């Protein structure tokens, strides 16, 4: 596999493909590369880390698509097991959650943050009041109106 | 440096040998050390510009539990304030201007008073405390057949007390307020027996702030069951300028 | 070295220890015996010792003879005398 | 139990002659067991036989009688076995049940010797660990007056023991935010104020006690065999921890 | 004085004129205004009916256990035969959470006063004898109507003082928390009142860890005879499920037939049900309590269960009530179970008749689960007669369908396992009458992971900061809480990031390369208040020793939090850690 190679050699380029992969924007991709030209230097393998690098870039930047399909999650994740040649997965999980650990009080970091909007995947003014000690904290297991005033039309044309 | 930050593996990491000829044997003395009186004026200065907006619209924000919170001592549910930064400006304010004249007229008169406790206080005593309650609800004092030999007199009182409200009217006819309730001389087992041997009342119960990490072990669990804090979490990251006068 | 011998339990111990300390052969390390007037025997029944709260087995003792008095004071005909010397 | 015995039993073959004879060769027998165990008093002899005559009373019969050599071998055990005090030990909770169990590691083991037997991690950057004890250690502290330490010691190491929960799936999103892992809790806190209480942790021994200071130190006041009869139960082992070094 | 100068001193609250406003409640319009005020009384009133409803076998109870106690006590307190007429009857509360009080039988001929001893009022042995005699004698003279000392000789004369023989009973209270020295020496002084052929007693030990715990913690002289005659008791709040099974059989036929839970809340229960065993039924309806003032507060259909308000069926409740998703379920299954839709136009919204006509008819519904839960407790208790189970345990293994599975753990039952095995399987409009804590409320209210909610903000900080952007301007600090992040987060990166001991000097600088110089200065530059801090800031070093003011004010701040133990008295000139996270 890929992060059993122990001590491994990277490039721009390299992981300029690694992350272009995902059509990502190249702002991101510097990003990452900064880290490691910053931080490459006391590694066991950069596949882990720059691993984890991009996949908490993807989970905060589509929450939007992926609000609305679950069917990414399962997608995304099996593009990365098979891009780095595994069938066990966990380590992926470890993957991220180790550079979350890491990466994760940084004044860009936090730029990205109030700018794509996850906090954990959620919104902050539905968050703090989840959090402070709330009951009008809105879980939303009923449906919003646009949603039932365009399910409408699935039933309307039900002659047919 | 190390490996791992915050877990167990973080502390073994951390928590290891150092060389003595690798000591920077340095001193804030190879720095400025100025007057205090402009220190607390600029870090007063940063507490008054830094982050006063956000700090504004976030105590709106923190507002719409007012009923939430009188609907639970409505129950009689004695409560907590956790979380961090000062926690003064919040229940001085929450007190006064919602709960007694609202509950005031739901009893339906006057509005139902309060005494307040400094607890960070060095000189919080208790026996002065007892003689304001004693002041004001004005209970019934004991025979010579029950104070057994030397007997604490304000405990006893109290279980006379808690009796005699046994079946009143479930009414409402006060709240105290405590404020730094791990303070140094309020943290002790006196006071804290006496504050829970006391909320079980349905006429009174208490609104609670808190800001130590290893407060929620200075309790016990006879202790809890008999004072029933709901553990809500405010944090402001606020200055406490004012609470920097004993230290 | 080798009728046969039997050894006693912690069990067994706890009893006769107890035993040992009430006839005067041991006593505690940083100990003090039996106050003269009447104030020293008053605080002394209010304020504890650490023998007193921590467990039996592992408050400092002391003693009372040293080893070769007894070596030369017993019976050397035992079947411990062998015994009786570091 | 004489008049009860000789009556279970109904044997009509008796005198009050051979009544204090076997009272007789049982008391020898007593005392050749406990001459070791006490000497030359009287009042503990009394009450250990007001305890244990009964159960022999419950075994002697006409064989026994004709030849109590059996007879004390049918009741040879207490001689063998005071066993005076009275499976389970304890209808507590688990985590005064768990975290106990830690201090007395926390006391009797080296804050450095440690680092190597309760790790689990995957090293990702470089460092190296240490040796662990080079050297054996030839007096089992088991045997000593234990040490002190702070608390996060104990906050640290319980996390590391801990019993395993948070059940995942690895599942797309399970494992994702679980935190399968226990977390400083409200309920560690006030189930350990139960416990200097319970006074089987002890501190410095105080009045006018404070549990919260930076200062203070700490400390249990429990043997080995405390801390033994958890384990099995519970079906947790450390056994092998400390069967090593000494 | 300022005012929070002083301690335990008081103000007195004025008032407004009045507001003559019936909406004195906490309870509010849900739904933009699209409540009643009337639909709030109902609720209001509702509350507090079944609220005391349930208050009252609350009260029944809590009496009933009570007095299943003190009549078993009493009951293995007294005739208790001895024989050898030197013991006194000694008793063993294996648990219990020692604060509740026992009653004295009479037994005329005989006088019977209790005796009641704490950890304080009993630090030597002479001044808890003396507490004794005092009780015995104030209690044992009023009811027949000169003075002796406080002392043993006493109670050995009680006989010729009064005429009446006296049987004693002593609770020592708190058993653990006590010299055992002082106590030895006690009951050694105790014991020498067995010599006068005229009276009794008996002791009691309302143990809360063990016997083997301390039976060898005290010296066994003591222990020899308290083997002689002893009993024993299993001690708690919760005994074999007898009450706690019923105090939720009691909650379901209270609110019957309207609502249900998940597997989630009801296995979260069934294992803080045994995070303290001795206070156990106190939290859970403690806490259900809270369940209900929520519900009551934040579901606007609390209105629709009293059937008198059916009658008050508006159509915004009508719309709501169609979001359902699970009646979308059911409306699509039809649309493909019939390839016509007839009926479905017949009931549907565009005629709100039909609909209405449904709620009420699908409203009226057992909800079979909840009587199923009964009437299998009720098989249990009749057939297999146990108590010792939970229901709530059952409730969860039928929510997942192990009921089967789990009644195997008894498996008697198991040739009507399958007759009563419930296919457990959702019901229809379950997102309205169904309670569970996906919300994440009752852990942030009732067992929060304390500092790891802390820290979790410590480190965050935007997790709370308004995350704004536009009235910069107007707000002193518009260009500078953007750039800057706060002293304390930053801080505590540092403070974790370092090893165990950290320094001051060369660790406030390295914190001190975080900084902006001319950006802060410009921060500074924009107030014109402070004038001292006007020539403050005209040196450059004002940046170091301003950074110096906030590195002070923190770390005094962190100190009295819990964070550090300040290292090194006389030298204040380096530290160390004591708190992680996580």
């Amino acid at each position: 596999s890929l992060l059993v190679k122990k001590y491994c050699k990277m490039t721009t380029e390299e992981i300029i493909r690694l992350c272009n992969d995902f059509e990502l924007p190249r702002e991101v991709a510097y990003k990452i590369v900064d880290e490691y030209n910053i931080n490459a230097s006391r590694l066991v393998c950069p596949w882990q880390l720059v691993c984890g690098l991009v996949l908490n870039c993807t989970f905060i930047v589509f929450n939007e698509r992926r609000r609305k399909d679950p069917r990414i999650d399962h997608f995304i994740v099996s593009k990365m097991c098979s891009l780095m040649l595994t069938s066990k997965v966990d380590d992926v999980i470890e993957c991220v959650k180790l550079v979350k650990e890491l990466i994760i009080g940084e004044k860009w970091f936090r730029d990205l943050q109030i700018r794509y909007d996850d906090f954990d995947g959620i919104r902050y003014d539905e968050i703090i009041f989840r959090k402070l000690g709330s009951m009008l904290q809105t879980t939303n297991i009923l449906v919003t109106d646009d949603q039932y005033n365009i399910w409408k039309k699935r039933i309307e044309m039900d002659l047919a | 440096a190390s490996s791992f930050l915050d877990t167990f593996e973080g502390y073994f990491d951390q928590r290891k040998i150092v060389r003595t000829n690798a000591k920077s044997r340095h001193t804030m003395s190879m720095a400025p050390d100025v007057t205090r009186e402009e220190f607390s004026l600029v870090s007063n200065f940063f507490n008054e510009n830094f982050q006063k907006r956000p700090r504004q619209k976030l105590f709106e924000i923190q507002k719409k539990m007012f009923p939430q919170y009188w609907f639970e001592l409505t129950q009689g549910f004695s409560l907590l304030f956790y979380g961090v930064g000062s926690k003064r400006n919040f229940l001085e304010e929450f007190a006064i201007d919602y709960l007694s004249p609202k509950i005031a007229y739901s009893q339906l008169v006057n509005s139902i008073p309060c005494l307040i406790l400094n607890g960070y206080n060095p000189s919080c005593n208790y026996r002065d405390v007892f003689k304001e309650i004693t002041d004001l609800l004005v209970p019934a004092e004991l025979t010579r057949s029950e104070t057994k030999y030397w007997g604490n007199h304000v405990i006893l009182q109290i279980q006379k007390m808690i009796d005699f409200y046994k079946n009143q009217p479930l009414d409402i006819k006060l709240i105290l307020v405590v404020h730094n309730l791990d303070g140094p001389s309020i943290r002790k087992n006196t006071f804290q027996t006496m504050l829970s041997f006391l909320s079980v009342i349905r006429q009174i119960a208490i609104v609670a702030s808190t800001d130590h990490i290893y407060a929620p072990l200075l309790w016990d669990n006879m202790k809890a069951q008999n004072y029933n804090f709901v553990f809500h979490d405010i944090s402001n990251f606020e200055p406490s300028t004012v609470e920097s006068t004993f230290q | 070295r080798i009728n046969t011998i039997k050894l006693w339990l912690k069990k067994d111990v706890k009893n006769v220890w107890e035993n040992l300390v009430q006839l005067d052969f041991f006593t505690e390390k940083s100990a003090v015996g039996l106050r003269d007037n009447a104030t020293a025997a008053f605080y002394a029944s209010n304020y504890q010792f650490q023998g007193t709260m921590i467990p039996f087995d592992l408050r400092s003792y002391q003693m009372q003879i040293i080893l070769q008095e007894l070596r030369r004071i017993i019976p050397k005909s035992n079947m411990y005398y062998s015994w009786t010397q570091l | 139990c004489l008049r009860k015995r000789i009556i279970e039993e109904q044997i009509t073959d008796c005198t009050d002659d051979q009544f204090q004879n076997v009272a007789a060769n049982f008391i020898h027998l007593i005392v050749q067991a406990f001459h070791s165990y006490t000497g030359n008093d009287i009042f503990a002899l009394n009450d250990l036989i007001d305890f244990k005559w009964p159960k022999y009373v419950s075994r002697i019969t006409k064989e026994n009688i004709f030849e109590p050599l059996a007879l004390y071998k049918s009741a040879i055990k207490l001689f063998l076995s005071t066993d005076d005090n009275l499976s389970q030990t304890y209808d507590l909770s688990i985590i005064s049940k768990y975290l106990l169990i830690a201090s007395y590691i926390c006391s009797y083991l080296e804050p450095r010797y440690d680092a190597s037997i309760f790790s689990r991690k995957t090293r990702i950057i470089q460092g190296r660990a240490a040796y662990g004890r080079r050297k054996k250690k030839e007096v089992n502290p088991r045997y000593l007056q234990p040490s002190l330490f702070a608390i996060e010691r104990l906050l640290a190491i319980f996390q590391a023991i801990f019993p395993i929960q948070g059940k995942a799936e690895s599942g797309s999103l399970s494992a994702l935010r679980e935190e399968s892992l226990m977390k400083a809790n409200i309920e560690v806190f006030q189930n350990l104020s139960e416990l200097h209480t319970l006074k089987l942790i002890a501190t410095t021994m105080n009045k006018n006690i404070d549990y919260l200071s930076p200062k203070v130190r700490w400390k249990v006041n429990v043997p080995w065999e405390i801390i033994k009869e958890i384990s099995e139960s519970v079906h947790f082992n450390i056994s092998d921890y400390f069967s090593d070094i000494h | 004085f300022a005012d929070a100068q002083r301690s335990h001193y008081t103000v007195y609250p004025s008032l407004p004129q009045s507001n003559k406003n019936d909406k004195h409640i906490p309870f509010v319009k849900l739904l933009s205004g699209k409540e009643s005020e009337v639909n709030v009384e109902k609720r209001w009133e509702l509350y507090h009916q079944l609220h005391s409803h349930f208050h009252d076998q609350v009260d029944h109870i809590i009496d009933n256990i009570e007095a299943d106690l003190k009549a078993e006590i009493s009951d293995l307190l007294y005739s208790e035969t001895t024989q050898k007429r030197r013991c006194f009857n000694t008793i063993f509360l294996l648990g219990s959470d020692s604060t509740t009080k026992i009653e004295l039988k009479d037994e005329s001929s005989r006088y019977n006063v209790l005796i009641e001893l704490t950890p304080k009022e009993s630090p030597n042995v002479r001044m808890m004898l003396r507490r004794s005699m005092y009780k015995l004698y104030s209690a044992a003279d009023a009811e027949e109507h000169n003075d002796v000392s406080y002392d043993l000789s006493l109670v050995e004369n009680f006989k010729r003082l009064f005429g009446k023989d006296l049987a004693m009973v002593f609770n020592f209270k708190d058993v653990d928390s006590i010299n055992f020295n002082t106590l030895d020496n006690f009951i050694i002084l105790l014991k020498s009142a067995f010599k006068y052929d005229h009276v009794k007693i008996s002791l009691i030990f309302n143990i809360n860890t063990n016997l083997s715990n301390i039976e060898k913690n005290l010296r066994q002289s003591t222990i020899r005879l308290l083997k002689r005659n002893y009993h024993k008791l299993d001690v708690s709040s919760n005994k074999g499920f007898k009450y706690g099974n019923q105090i939720f059989q009691s909650f379901l036929d209270t609110v019957d037939g309207k609502l249900n839970l998940s597997d989630r809340f009801v296995e979260f229960i069934l294992s803080k049900m045994a995070n303290n065993t001795n206070h156990n039924l106190q939290l859970l309806t403690k806490m259900l309590d809270y369940s209900l003032m929520s519900y009551f507060f934040q579901n606007a259909f609390s209105v629709f269960i009293d059937p008198v308000n059916v009658d008050f069926l508006n159509d915004d409740y009508l719309k709501i009530l169609s979001r359902c998703p699970t009646f979308m379920f059911f409306v699509e299954g039809l649309i493909k179970q019939h390839a016509p839709a007839d009926e479905i136009l017949s009931l549907l919204t565009n005629k709100n008749r039909g609909l209405e006509e449904f709620f009420v008819e699908f409203l009226v519904r057992e909800n079979p689960i909840n009587g199923h839960a009964k009437f299998v407790a009720r098989f249990l208790e009749e057939e297999l007669n146990i108590t010792n189970f939970n229901l709530i345990e059952l409730y969860h293994n039928l929510l997942i369908g192990k009921l089967d599975s789990y009644l195997d753990r008894w498996s008697a039952c198991k040739e009507y396992k399958d007759r009563l095995h419930f296919e457990p399987i959702d019901t229809i409009f379950q997102e309205l009458f169904t309670l569970d804590n996906r919300s994440g409320l009752l852990t942030q209210s009732i067992f929060p992971s304390y500092k790891s909610n802390i820290e979790d903000n410590l480190l965050s900080w935007e997790q709370v900061l308004p995350s704004l952007d536009k009235e910069n301007y107007d707000t002193l600090s518009g260009d500078l809480d953007k750039i800057m992040a706060p002293v304390l987060g930053q801080l505590f990166k540092l403070y974790r990031e370092a090893n165990m001991t950290i320094n001051i000097y060369d660790f406030y600088i390295a914190f001190r390369e975080t900084l902006p110089k001319e950006e802060i200065l410009n921060f500074i530059r924009k107030d014109p208040s402070n004038t001292k801090l006007l020539e403050l800031a005209e040196t450059p070093d004002a940046f170091d020793k301003v950074a110096l003011i906030l590195f002070m004010q923190a770390i005094f701040a962190f100190e009295n939090m819990g964070l550090i133990k300040f290292q090194s008295t006389k030298s204040y000139d380096l530290v160390e850690k004591c708190v992680w996270r996580g």
